[PDB]
RNA sequence: GAAAUUGUUGAAAGGAAGGGCAUUUGAUCAGACAUGGUGUUUUGUUCUCGCAU
RNA sequence: GGAAUACUGCCAGCUGGGACUGAGGACUGCGACGUAAGUCAAGGAUGCUGGCAAAUGGUUAUAUGCCGCCGUCUUGAAA
RNA sequence: AAGCUCGUUCAGUUUUAUGUAAGAAUGAAGCUUUUAGUGGGCCAUUUUUGGGCAGAACUGGCGAUGCGGGAUGCCGAACGUAGAGUUAAGGUGCCGGAAUACACGCUCAAGACAAAAGGUGUUAG
RNA sequence: GCCCUGGGCGCUCAAGCGUGUUACCUAUACUCUACCGUCAGGGUUGAUAUGCCCUGACGAGUAGGCAGGCGUGGAGGUCAGUGACGAAGCCUAGACCGUAAGGUCGGGUCGAACGGCCUCUAGUGCAGAUCUUGGUGGUAGUAGCAGCGAAACCACAGCCAAGGCGGGAAUCAGC
RNA sequence: UUUGCUCCACACAAUAUAGAUGGAUACGAAUAAGGCGUCCUUGUGGCGUCGCUGAACCAUAGCAGGCUAGCAACGGUGCACUUGGCGGAAAGGCCUUGGGUGCUUGCUGGCGAAUUGCAAUGUCAUUUUGCGUGGGGAUAAAUCAUUUGUAUACGACUUAGA
């Protein structure tokens, strides 16, 4: 085999993805439901949270273009995200630790979804399209 | 979408000047060169075009009623017109006689030759009904039967035509 | 898009109805088509009636040409004609169309639409002479235009009364509206676009 | 074995005609009169 | 591994003009509409059907098929096992059809053919 | 909520052709709303989906689903092309389709 | 012990079909024959020198 | 007196969305980055991940979108 | 096809000489010798013949010719098997894949050989 | 200028006419790339060869010419080839390979000899020939002699609107 | 035909969709005008005003939608009943009185969501048919035969009979 030329460069991610922003998933069990993005993980995937006290998603990997990205913003610089990693997520019957963790991570966040008026609630609904609906015309 | 030159010619003089609406100055040339064997003896070959260049209005906010001397090559022969435009711009008063002549008497780009344009500035001037109508103190008229261009392929108000 | 679509027919033009209405058949949607008696066609009655005489007589020779007289039939072959028959996916498209002389139910009790592209008073020009499409019919042969009229006068009745009940809760709802103004809620709607 | 291709690919497009950096280094394709 | 997507370009085969409609005619391809290849009709083989020469002749299982009928011929393999699979003839009688299977197997060809006649 | 819809609804009109000839390896689907190129040019690269019901219980389920993209726009009304690793029967002509909302961008 | 032709059974559909381009449905099948590839200790003519592993 | 703007042409200007293509096979060649080691979009794709004991797909029947009896003959290609 | 030997010699290619010494442009050879087949008319054109018609001197095209368009019999384009994008002819109300697109007027019955003549039919110099 | 006397549906501020301005539909045409082949150029052996390669162009076609291949009968040499533990032949809606003449394998019958390779050899490849020999269908349980059982004919067609010379079960009564 | 036939309740399968994945979300009449609210000296009337698109209206928050606590009203609404009216064009639907029973996101809290591992429509509609029980309802008709003669080429047609 010839020595191919191709560096692994690392990811660039769209300007519309920011640590704290609002996500919705297309894709999944949690399909239609709001999310709270993270971190960025080093196998370019996005590392969010639901949280999961507010909606039962819990911390998850996800691929950001399954993501719809959305201006509403909340802050996320309290919160440690610095001890999850991709091992995190090796498996080679929920553990010990992904309770403890969400819940250290959930408690982090709550106060500030409730700070903003209408927040908890508003993630805690689904999102669904509805008749007459136009994508590409809304914002989101 | 036409466009006004400036034309001159000596044949390598008299410098035969005149003026020629044309698309393009390609087009403008051409013409140029058609009406020269028509006004005289020349070739292309004779000399070459010793200027062109596009002629702008000088103010294209100005309602004129155009004056224009237009002559064409009917199905039996050539005869002299004139006629009596109401618009904003030399440019747009030629296109408006070309599409008005295309649509009655059929005659296009090439078989039209324009003579001389020029404004009118006085009242009664003008012996052309269609454009002394419009010479009046300010008027006012409706717009029956409005239309409206509906996306929508199905409608259920009933759409009205009133403006 | 309403699984089912019914068309009125009246003050409108046979072509571009049939035009549109095989157009969407096509696309796989459902039509109905109503008040159909109503529907007009360009140019004068005598113009009108002489190009459907004609046909009748140009032969294949039964077998080919059939005199009908039902001015819902004939639409149906106008728009026939407009439509890949004999196939399996025209003839599906077909089955998702039906024609009927006034309004009969349960559509009474439903919506109808009017195509506005198809509009005979838009679309033809004013001070022109056009067919009502009723004469022409009672002239070739049917003679169910005073029934179909004559039911068609009830339809009005009774539908007259449900309007001015409809009339009376919006007069209701429009009350209630705005003595329900200038409320916070209200505000905030009205702040927030809505 | 592959026809890399000048406009597209700035890596190619050096290869040939050295004073491409030169240009691009200053703004000659919009210089002033 | 050096077994890339091997495309049959036309994988239907081709049959004989018309010998759907009278049985007489055989099904092996015979030239004569037809031959001004009329829209609407068989293609007719041509050069453009040519298989690239890096995959011709070998099976999905990349692994071009030899015959078979003798150990000194399965043992002829053992320097281009890599590539050349083995493949027993339908005359081989069960009796040394075992013998060879084992050889293959020791010397680690493959068969294309195994289970015969067992 | 009622709708759980996540997927743009539209329709299966028919694949690229001429007046005589036509290739079944491009289908053209008509997504509701879209009125225009410009609108559909947001809809490119989104994956199309059909969903038919079959007698027969599939080794996955009795729901069978065929997984195609989004090439380019078509025509002046806003119809976009559509390609599939396997090409739609001709039957469906007409019938409605799924068009999800990723990949996305926004 | 072959074809035209004909008899039992199973799939089929509605003044006609076999033919060509791409797909689904029903049936059916090669189905990858992966037998592979990585480094040690246990006992007998101290031992992985090599055999059951 | 002054700019602006429509139009034309240039950018070896920038920044995206979408479609096909991965073809070569250990390094030798022309180039950019760098004070040097070394790196690079620089004579053709790499890195990661998920579903799988019928997987992907083949022949065939039937229905859908479009297309459509043979050799010799006069020889104007023809019935 | 068959030997030589010159790599250059050639052209259905284009203007001044008066048809050319062309150190004008553009493109890129010769003598042989024997070896299968080859004896048609025609569409359009040319020379432009006379009184309907009949031969005719000529220049492009088939015969051996697919494909897209014209419902079907001139225009485009001349052909390996495939993926991707733009077009020719011809089209964008449906059958039929594409805008019931914009702009200037026309027309009441048409519209995709009769023009010799009339209309108090309609709109312009 | 247009009208009157002189492809189907339909269309009438056209979905008719002339013209101007943008967009779109897609041929085997054009542009980029994957593969086969021919044609042209070149590397090649102090061994890497009628070979292993690199680069470009080209791909219509009757008669005709040249080149390269499969297969059947027999013969010379070889596979110290296959085969009663089943070879030849036959069927396969099972698969593989060669784009091609075809070859291979598994399965149902089979019961006595055959296959590849380098060559030689010819009574060597069928859809036609109102072809030959043999067999078999509709006609048809029809005329026929409740009987007994054919012949003629048979590519396949047919319900008509017109031009490129072509818009439905079954039997009984008229020509 | 071991409820045989039929309509229902529950109950397991096959069968497929010309193709749900919130709502066909009801006047008439004119298009060189019509509504809406009001006035009334009631009319083809006066006043304010709406169009120029549904780019809207009704709904839409909960494990695909659960449990439970508290506040304000007895409004909204899923569903079993009941008094009554309207709809005969293809009426087969529209409702209306009264309570009963869940929810109510109108407002404020406590519970579980994870493992489908980064997605594989991640299965929720009925069209028809088949088999297993219980809640009722009724128990007939036609052909041949026999014959008729208005009919009658032969069919056919028209009859009488437990």
């Amino acid at each position: 085999l010839k020595k191919t030329r191709k560096a692994a460069r690392p990811q660039k991610l769209r300007a519309s993805l920011v640590p704290g922003t609002v996500l919705i998933l297309l894709a999944g069990r949690f399909r239609g439901k709001r999310v709270v993005y993270l971190k960025h993980l080093e196998d370019n995937t996005l590392l969010i949270s639901g949280p999961f006290k507010v909606n039962g998603v819990p911390l998850r990997r996800v691929n950001a273009r399954y993501v719809i990205a959305t201006s509403t913003k909340v802050s996320v610089e309290g919160v440690n995200v610095e001890k999850f990693n991709v091992e995190y997520f090796a498996k080679e019957e929920i553990k010990a630790e992904r309770v403890e963790d969400q819940k250290v991570v959930d408690k982090a966040l709550i106060a500030e979804i409730k700070k903003t008026p209408l927040l908890k609630q508003y993630l805690s609904a689904s999102f669904s399209l509805k008749n007459g609906d136009k994508p590409h015309m809304l914002k989101f | 979408h036409f466009k006004e030159y400036q034309v001159i010619g000596r044949r390598l003089p008299k410098l035969f000047r005149m003026r020629i609406f044309a698309s393009n100055e390609v087009i403008a040339k051409s013409r140029y060169w058609y009406f020269l064997q028509k006004l005289h003896k020349v070739k292309k070959a004779s000399g070459e075009i010793v200027s062109i260049n596009q002629i702008n209005e000088a103010h294209p906010t100005k309602v004129k009623n155009f004056g224009v001397w237009v002559r064409y090559d009917s199905r039996s022969g050539t005869h002299n017109m004139y006629k009596e435009i109401r618009d904003v711009s030399r440019v747009a008063a030629v296109e408006t006689l070309y599409q008005d002549m295309a649509a009655r008497h059929r005659a296009r780009f090439r078989s039209i030759h324009i003579l001389k344009v020029a404004e009118i500035e006085k009242t009664a001037d003008v012996k052309r009904q269609y454009v002394k109508q419009f010479l009046t103190k300010d008027l006012k008229f409706p717009l029956p039967h409005r239309v409206q261009k509906s996306t929508k392929t199905f409608s259920y108000k009933r759409p009205s035509t009133f403006y | 898009v309403e699984p089912v679509v019914v068309i009125d027919g009246k003050g409108h033009l046979v072509g571009r109805l049939a035009s549109v209405v095989a157009k969407q058949l096509l696309n796989g949607q459902k039509i109905v088509v109503v008040r159909a008696e109503e529907l007009n066609i360009s140019g004068e009655f005598f113009r009108n009636k002489l190009k459907y005489h004609d046909f009748l007589r140009k032969a294949t020779k039964t077998r080919g040409p059939f005199h009908f007289r039902a001015p819902s039939r004939i639409f149906y072959k106008a728009l026939r004609g407009m439509v890949s028959h004999k196939t399996a996916r025209g003839k599906a498209a077909l089955e998702r169309l039906k024609v009927f002389e006034g309004i009969p139910p349960p559509y009474d009790k439903k919506k109808r639409v009017v195509v506005p592209q198809a509009l005979r008073v838009l679309r033809l020009k004013p001070g022109r002479k056009y067919t009502t499409l009723g004469k022409l019919s009672t002239s070739v042969g049917w003679k169910y235009e005073d029934v179909v009229a004559k039911l068609e006068a009830k339809r009005k009745v009774s539908s007259a009364e449900y309007y001015a009940k409809k009339r009376a809760f919006t007069k209701k709802v429009a009350s209630a509206n705005a003595t329900a103004a200038e409320s916070d809620v209200a505000k905030q709607l009205a702040a927030l676009g809505y | 074995v592959l026809k890399k291709n000048p406009l597209k690919n700035k890596q190619v497009l050096l290869r040939l005609n050295p004073y491409a950096k030169v240009f691009a280094a200053e703004k000659l394709g919009s210089k002033k009169a | 591994l050096p077994h890339p997507k091997i495309v049959k370009k036309h994988t239907k085969k081709f049959k004989r003009h018309h010998s759907d409609r009278y049985h007489r005619v055989a099904e092996n391809w015979r030239k004569q509409v037809v031959r001004r290849r009329f829209r609407g009709n068989i293609s007719q083989p041509k050069i453009g059907y040519g298989s690239n020469k890096k995959t011709k002749f070998l099976s999905p299982s990349g692994h071009k098929t030899f015959l078979v009928a003798n150990v000194k011929d399965l043992e002829t393999l053992t320097m281009h096992t890599k590539t050349y699979a083995a493949e027993i003839a339908h005359n081989i009688s069960a009796k040394n059809r075992v013998v060879i299977l084992a050889r293959a197997k020791a010397l680690g060809i493959k068969v294309t053919n195994p289970k015969g006649r067992l | 909520a009622e709708s759980h819809r996540l997927y743009v609804k539209g329709k299966h009109l028919s694949y690229q052709r001429s007046k005589r000839v036509n290739n079944p390896n491009v289908s053209l689907i008509k997504i509701e709303g879209v009125a225009t190129p410009q609108d559909a040019q947001f809809y490119l690269g989104k994956r199309i989906a059909y969903v038919y019901r079959a007698s027969k219980e599939v080794r996955g389920s009795k729901i069978r689903v065929m997984w195609g993209k989004v090439t380019r726009t078509h025509g002046n009304s806003g119809v976009v092309r559509a390609t599939f690793r396997n090409n739609l029967p001709a039957k469906t002509f007409g019938a409605s389709v799924r068009i999800f909302l990723y990949p996305s961008n926004i």
